[PDB]
């Protein structure tokens, strides 16, 4: 035990997670978090139309945010509350091109509803001699509810169970999100009984439990992106891209 | 008396004028794809009459109803009729997108095109595709909220137009009747939507 | 992660299990199931009518969901005072902590013993709830739709007064959802407000307007219980709590 | 729906139980408890000495 | 065949109605009566209630409410299918503008 | 034998061809033509990339061609000469809408290079009393070709194998063409070995045998429509949207 | 408290928060239930009723 051997290839063993053909590498173990237990898959009970999980372009893995997380950020601070199954899109619309330029998208294009679970790595670049936390939550349904404004602090997500990201270990957050909506398919676009708050599962909000903390002439900023899958997914509901609208800017 | 054996049971809702002169994507009827489909009766009463297939007025006193619908389409032609029509399903039109439609926007959906040469008379089956396991009915009691409109729309378009022989005539009907196809069923008992035409005497309680 | 546990350095021995009380009080009170049974106080009312009712139309309705009203604490001169003092009590304390739930729930409306009129009451599942505001007991004013009347397919029961002035319900998981929202609820989807209360239950008395007078300032209590089929499903930690015994003391 | 056209019944009311009796006689009640067959219970050192 | 509820105690009375007609089977539709015979063929009979209040105790009945209801009792078996006829639709009704 | 008894049903049997949520049916025998057996995969000897067809929405059907073919076209006419991996997507471009709208041509949008056979029906709705006779034939890579603009008449494609529209039968005409290219792959977009002539196998042309014979009132008009499947795909090198521009208008 | 007080490095911070957490154990139990001490946020308006 303890025999530190560094080479030129350096000193540690590098683990993997391989998609389709993304493959996106972290040094340090994941810490994580799964809220619910794995969706069973549900088109038998509400859907005759051609059902298909595009796995081979839907399961890569796709940046959604990328966020400086510098010392200036107080202790309660939010630092993205993220909408996934819309901020994959809007990323993408926030990068000004369409959904259909992006291979993991293209199904939101043309299908009308989708069930699937998301994937999602919150990766931190911290120095070693940086000290702070963060925790990546996900809560479901955010915006169906109207005190998640006064719950919305370190207080009440780490009530529920969630990841942890330290600064010093340069933490990794896996976050296995299953589908636990209300209706078991979300829309992708304006669709008869809802127009309003389409595509919205739930929001990952990244709080601040530690700001960071270093010397005078330490390094300031800290940059975190977030990665999402969308692998356990089927689309139903073939239907034109012309009826596909832009998602709300956020 | 049984549901699957009254919404088993073609009832007509749709007379559809079919000439020689329509274009090659001209609409013949974009009907709702719930089992309330619409025929109105042009009577003077002060308040209009309807005529619902069975599928509708067992599916009236329902709250929720599922399952797939059957639309038997008896293009009334002679074998010296040829033509071509799609029938498609649109899933998830909201009352916006209703319009700017064509036969080209249908066929990214679900069709169905049909060749009318000799035997004139196909029943297009309806898929169920919702978010939703059940949907809630179209109208309800006389209450304006809690009426909720179709999952989806059935259109039927004229792919190829008609072409009629010079000995026969250059307009068809095409009748439309729905039944409730073999998976449709619906749940929870509620008010009935629907009302009987033995009494339409209907007093309006005006405060003046 | 939430739950993980580094480096217990426990100076403890062993404590004997109670078994919740069981060993003491001879009943276990691990399941919180079998607590949200108890009958809690839903909801409290006094008989206001308005306009002239005829037999047909509905004295108060409720949407009828585990998360309790929204809370009447009453008008600032006359204060309901269980839920000005008491807040929130048990159910929704706990169904605080979830986020959906799928099952039935119990009523048990207590009614005033100075009337005889005979009571119906509708269970209405297809109303949907336009968000917290009016998520509460709306006296009825005078008739414009089918809310404001006795209607026919909904499941209904009348309780004879002069037997015993109690309804006791079981109103059950009639939506078209996997399982319903728990907390206060905004309404951002149009499809989402099927998807909050089981449905709407109207109470109405048979009485015209003679007896009517009777009737009016008579208090209506509602309870509820969690009827043995719910399952509130996903954990959602608490909110900001409000301690009881700091609330003001009315001084004299 | 059977219909039950049996004849029914035909007791008489009181309104209050036995205040004499004391012994067999298992009297109902309604019981400020959570646990219907719940009943207090004495252990090792809680145990009653005196008869 | 007749019941006497008694008020005191309960006051609704539950009825069980019996198929007594000499028919196969009876009208179900508006009836028009076109046959002498046919009208013995619609209702299952003709339910009186009656109260046996003298002309005193009248009064407290005067614009009292009483409702009726009914189920179809277990025996019932409508036979011949015959389509539904014109509906109307309840929720355009119009509403009672102030 | 010859036991005629119409209903209101109707007399004859109706075959269908159902596909992914496409069916469309044909009440007389098609007039198949082969020009080549079935193609192999071909994925394993120029692709590391994830390939896969995406047969639930690439293998419907999608109306590519309408046209009046009226009497007043000559004996040697052409009606339409359809390249057709360009004219599915160059069907939808003349839709005045982008790739991305149609369920069956986002992977073209998405993907760089693609193999597969092609199914093709060209219907045709002419009456009983009308006389004629179209043929439609596959050519492998027209554009390739500089003397087909001699061989492009009804004696030179009468010699290989090609399908026959008798408008007295109001035939259907089926049409398996499998890939035959000299690369095997067709690029979707502007790749970096050849940017003219981009997704072009070859040209479906229906030319006229027979014109369009009738009485002084009869019937004049005669409408054809043409429907492909791309069955037997497969799209490899995943790439963005932005890099396929749309097709030349022709 | 603080038996032996912090020796940062002087490239890290001298600062260090400490986050607190509280879980019942593995022999935490609770039993008779009465009128909870604790009420919502979902409607903090109170009324003092002053009998001026
Ligand atoms: O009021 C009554 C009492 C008894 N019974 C029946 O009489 C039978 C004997 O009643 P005891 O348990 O002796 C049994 O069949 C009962 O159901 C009635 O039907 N009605």
């Amino acid at each position: 035990m303890d025999n530190p051997n560094p080479g030129p290839d350096g000193e540690g063993e590098v683990e993997l997670e391989k998609d389709s053909n993304v493959v996106l590498t972290t040094q340090r173990d994941p810490s994580t978090s799964i809220p619910a237990p794995v969706s069973v898959k549900w088109s038998r009970w509400t859907s005759n139309d051609v059902v298909d999980d595009y796995a081979t372009i839907t399961s890569r893995w796709y940046q959604i945010a990328e966020f400086v997380w510098s010392k200036d950020d107080p202790f309660d601070k939010e630092l993205a509350r993220l909408i996934l199954p819309r901020a994959l899109l809007s990323s993408i619309e926030a990068n000004s091109d369409a959904i259909c330029d992006v291979p993991n998208t293209i199904p939101f294009k043309v299908h009308a509803y989708w069930r699937g679970d998301m994937e999602v790595r919150v990766q931190i670049n911290s120095n070693k001699f940086q000290v702070g936390q963060l925790q990546a939550t996900w809560y479901y349904s955010d915006h169906e509810n109207l005190n998640i404004s006064s719950k919305r602090s370190v207080y009440g997500f780490s009530q529920m169970d969630h990841a942890l990201i330290s600064a010093s270990a340069s933490n990794e957050a896996k976050l296995v999100i299953p589908f636990k909506h209300v209706y078991p398919f979300l829309p992708t676009r304006i669709v008869p009984d809802w127009t309003t708050g389409i595509l919205d599962m739930g929001a990952l909000n990244i709080r601040v439990i530690a700001p960071l903390r270093m010397s005078a002439t330490g390094p300031t900023t800290c940059n975190v992106v977030v990665f999402i899958k969308l692998n356990n997914s089927e689309f139903t509901g073939t239907s034109s891209g012309k009826f596909y609208a832009s998602q709300i800017r956020a | 008396m049984t549901v699957s054996s009254i919404a088993s049971r073609y009832g007509l809702i749709r007379r559809v004028q079919w000439k020689k002169d329509h274009a090659k994507g001209s609409l013949l009827l974009q009907l709702d794809a719930d089992p309330f489909v619409e025929q109105r009766i042009e009577g003077t009463n002060p308040i209009s009459l309807y005529w619902f297939a069975p599928v509708g007025v067992v599916s009236s006193m329902f709250m929720q109803w599922r399952g797939s619908l059957e639309y038997r389409f008896d293009i009334i032609a002679s074998q010296f009729h040829t033509g071509r029509l799609i029938v498609g399903y649109v899933p998830g039109l909201t009352a916006s997108l209703q319009l700017q439609m064509d036969y080209m926007k249908l066929k990214s959906s679900s069709y169905v095109v049909f060749d009318l040469q000799e035997s004139n008379s196909f029943t297009f089956e309806v898929p169920y595709v919702s978010y939703r396991p059940w949907w809630v009915r179209k109208y309800g009691g006389n209450y304006l909220p809690s009426s909720t409109d179709a999952p989806s729309t059935l259109f039927m378009y004229v792919q190829v137009p008609l072409i009629p022989m010079e000995a026969v005539s250059d307009t068809i009907d095409i009748n439309v009747y729905v039944r409730g196809g073999s998976s449709f069923e619906v749940c929870v008992p509620v008010q009935p939507s629907l009302g009987l035409n033995w009494n339409t005497d209907f007093i309006l309680r005006n405060d003046e | 992660e939430e739950s993980r546990n580094t480096t217990v350095l426990d100076t403890t021995t062993t404590l004997q299990s109670s078994g919740f009380g069981r060993a003491f009080f001879g009943e276990a009170f691990n399941d919180l199931k079998t607590l949200m049974r108890r009958y809690q106080l839903y909801g409290q009312l006094l008989l206001s009518v308005t306009t002239d009712k005829d037999i047909d139309h509905c004295m108060f309705t409720f949407p009828c969901l585990p998360q309790g009203l929204a809370l009447d604490i009453g008008s600032a001169g006359s204060p309901h005072e269980i839920f000005n003092r008491c807040r929130d009590g048990i159910i929704p304390l706990i169904a605080s902590g979830y986020r959906f739930y799928r099952g039935d729930l119990r009523y048990k409306i207590v009614f005033p013993s100075n009337v005889n009129s005979n009571i119906w009451v509708q269970h209405r599942p297809d109303r949907r709830l336009e968000g917290w505001s009016a998520a509460k007991i709306v006296n009825c004013d005078a008739v414009s739709t089918g809310q404001g009347v006795y209607n026919h397919g909904y499941a209904s029961h009348i309780q004879i007064t002069r037997v015993n002035n109690v309804i006791e319900l079981e109103v059950p998981f009639y939506n078209a959802t996997c399982y319903n929202y728990l907390q206060a609820f905004n309404a951002s989807s149009a499809a989402s407000s099927y998807a909050v209360s089981l449905g709407e239950i109207s109470v109405g008395f048979q009485a015209t307007s003679d007896d009517i007078a009777s009737i009016v300032n008579k208090p209506v209590t509602i309870y509820y219980s969690i009827g043995d089929g719910m399952q509130f499903s996903q954990w959602v930690g608490y909110q900001p709590m409000m301690i009881l015994d700091q609330l003001p003391a009315p001084v004299v | 729906n059977p219909s039950y056209q049996q004849s029914p019944r035909h007791f008489v009311p009181t309104g209050m139980h036995s205040l004499a009796l004391g012994t067999n006689l298992v009297e109902p009640l309604h019981a400020l408890r959570l646990d219907a067959a719940g009943t207090t219970q004495h252990p090792v050192g809680c145990a009653p000495d005196e008869d």
